[PDB]
DNA sequence: AATGTTGTGTTTTTAACAGACTACATT
DNA sequence: AATGTAGTCTGTTAAAAACACAACATT
């Protein structure tokens, strides 16, 4: 149920750039915020961008 | 059927001129001994292809390596090897 | 002058650059998202078909042969179905 | 008989990877 | 304002390498 920043990319509505969804991770817009195992990010299916 | 292919007029598949090109290589070898002729093969063929894909983003780094399904860091590793920047 | 080449002798870059060029206009806004494993796949099964032919089933000798490992040899020949 | 190759493990090393972040451009 | 890109950096990790070796093969 965990997929990552590419694919979650990917399943939203209007997919944004990579550099972008990166930033949303880095200023905490989107909950619930992932965790990171390794290199690289781990969504949630449910997650989606909180807006400030 | 085949994804790729190239213009002869009929359509033949670009793993033919591949092998017709490698059976010319073979013939050429006048007893020499080869040792990398992979990263012969390979940049006979990355370099084309880093071309017309670079060509297709109209330069767009990110475009191009999202195209390819690559690390935008290697599209660049890559293109700074064939001396494209 | 060009180690690789079809047949007038053409490069074998042209032959890729003209499949290309056929493969974009083909795209009727299809997206591409694997465009190299597409690629190094049409290219790495003929090479392979053709160093296995030349030493006549020596692993060892085609691996040296590319100048790679003989495991990634071994490796690559089991992606493609070459057991 | 001697010598090379396969099959298949290890362990080390290289190369790809996701990401951070800034200056600048596009929307 | 928000998003996109190039360029330059970090880490993490997967591919590729080097090597070892008993088995089977080739000469």
């Amino acid at each position: 149920m965990y997929l990552t920043l590419q694919e979650w990319n990917a399943r939203q509505r209007r997919p944004r750039s990579l550099e972008t969804v990166r930033r949303w991770v880095r200023e905490s817009r989107i909950f619930p915020p992932p965790v990171k195992d390794g290199r690289e990010y781990l969504f949630h299916e449910s997650a989606v961008k909180v807006d400030l | 059927s085949d994804v790729l292919t190239v213009s002869t007029v009929t359509q033949k598949p670009l793993r033919d001129s591949v092998k017709q090109a490698l059976k010319n290589y073979f013939a050429q070898l006048n007893g020499q001994d080869v040792n990398d002729l992979y990263e012969l093969v390979l940049a006979e063929v990355e370099q084309p292809l880093l071309d017309m894909v670079m060509q297709y983003t109209r330069g767009n780094q990110t475009r191009a390596a999202l195209m390819m399904g690559i690390n935008r860091g290697t599209l660049r590793k890559k293109l700074k090897k064939y001396g494209m920047n």
